[PDB]
């Protein structure tokens, strides 16, 4: 339960960091970039 | 095969938080793992979820995933305002965006902060529920 709380925190900080990396990406490639990079986060949260 | 429905839903939600889409308002991101929701623990549910939510959630194919969707939305709204969770109530209906409406101290603290509209996007699958609340003044 303690570790399942730390994992939730780690997904929030990675969705925040994703948003910040996506700000700089131009507004045509921004869809593809979030789709690839969101899946990668789902995976790293399942893994954990 | 690689980009399932939950990845599309959750990229849309992250896309609508960029400065060009919406800016100058309270932004609250909250994720919950669905395994953190015990639906058997009736005390946690009754204390933090209204009877309209409980009857909507419990009619779904994955009760646990839907309750986590709601709980993520409530905590996403509370982070957006910036101030128990019973007060915030998420009115979700099928294939439509859910509406937020406040009741108790949350409604008071929304008039104190001067918040008119609170929109909330939700996505939930088998692992986690992600909610993004945008509170425009």
């Amino acid at each position: 339960v303690t570790r399942e709380a730390q994992i939730k925190d780690w997904v929030e900080n990675e969705l925040e960091a994703l948003k910040l990396e996506a700000e700089e990406i131009p507004s045509e490639d921004q869809n593809e970039f979030l789709l690839e990079r969101t899946r990668e986060i789902h995976n790293e949260a399942e893994s954990q | 095969s690689y980009i399932n429905a939950n990845t599309i839903e959750t990229a849309k939600m992250i896309e609508n938080m960029t400065k060009e889409k919406v800016s100058n308002g309270g932004v609250g991101v909250d994720v919950e793992l669905i395994t953190s929701i015990n639906v058997e623990n009736d005390t946690f549910i009754e204390r933090n979820f209204t009877p309209q939510e409980i009857e909507y959630c419990s009619a779904q194919p994955s009760v646990q995933s839907s309750f986590a969707g709601t709980w993520s939305a409530k905590e996403a709204v509370f982070k957006s305002l910036g101030v128990a969770l019973k007060d915030i109530e998420i009115v979700r209906v099928n294939k439509n965006a859910p509406a937020v409406e406040l009741h108790g101290n949350a409604k008071k603290a929304a008039e104190e902060a001067g918040v008119t509209d609170v929109k909330v996007s939700i996505s939930h699958d088998d692992l986690q529920a992600v909610a993004v609340a945008v509170s425009t003044k």
